[PDB]
């Protein structure tokens, strides 16, 4: 069993009508894939690992 | 190679080469449609990619 | 944008706008532009500058 | 004699030759006549057209 | 935008190798 670490959720920004709720995983993070062999996946899912320690703090 | 018998019309030789051939599609929200496809064996070409 | 029509509104869904620039945007007529997404276009019966 | 009285006008010129610098001649963005540059034994594209 | 450009040049012949 494995899930990685996910893609974080970004809650909505809506408008001024209501109370905040709602949200998704990002948008700014999928990419084109086929492409990068082994050496360069260690870079790109420890910069993801990263980037949640700066998020959770 | 292959042999065929003889035959007085033009003909086809159909050769099907089994690969992979997934698809991932992810709805990330609503009204967004993703989707991805890997074919491994052929990827630089007998593909029309 | 259909014929006649004086309002086209675009609807983009809730993402990350994360590195944005700018915008930039000009109107384009139907019967002069072919997609790319198609090797063949069959509706495609203009050959002056794209 | 009512055929001495025709008259006639040049046809339109029109120009072909190619495109401004082979734009289309290639395809680029295409998802199903996509290009290859790959390692000769990897078979990794590293060239995706969106 | 139009623009966007980040590629330009900032440049025994050799040290250690």
């Amino acid at each position: 069993m494995s899930k990685e670490i996910p893609t974080p959720y970004m809650w909505s920004y809506q408008p001024q009508m209501g109370l905040a709720a709602g949200a998704a995983q990002d948008y700014s993070t999928r990419m084109n894939w086929l492409s990068a062999g082994p050496a360069m996946i260690s870079r790109v899912n420890d910069i993801r690992a990263h980037r949640n320690q700066i998020l959770l703090e | 190679n292959f042999e065929v018998d003889p035959m007085d019309e033009s003909t086809l030789l159909y050769v099907v080469f089994e690969v992979f051939d997934v698809v991932r599609v992810h709805q990330p929200h609503r009204g967004v449609i993703e989707a991805v496809y890997l074919r491994t064996p052929f990827s630089a070409g007998n593909a029309t990619t | 944008i259909p014929a006649n029509a004086t309002n086209v509104p675009i609807s983009i869904p809730s993402r990350n706008w994360a590195a944005f620039r700018g915008w930039s945007f000009t109107r384009l007529k139907t019967k002069e532009t072919p997609s790319l997404g198609s090797g063949f276009d069959p509706y495609f019966v203009y050959s002056g500058s794209i | 004699e009512i055929n001495l009285v025709q008259q006639s006008m040049p046809n339109r010129p029109n120009y072909i030759g190619f495109r401004d610098n082979f734009i289309g001649l290639m395809y680029y963005n295409s998802t199903g006549n996509m290009g290859v540059l790959a390692g000769q034994a990897s078979q990794l594209n590293a060239v995706v057209d969106l | 935008d139009i623009n966007f450009s980040s590629l330009a040049p900032r440049h025994s012949d050799i040290g250690t190798s």
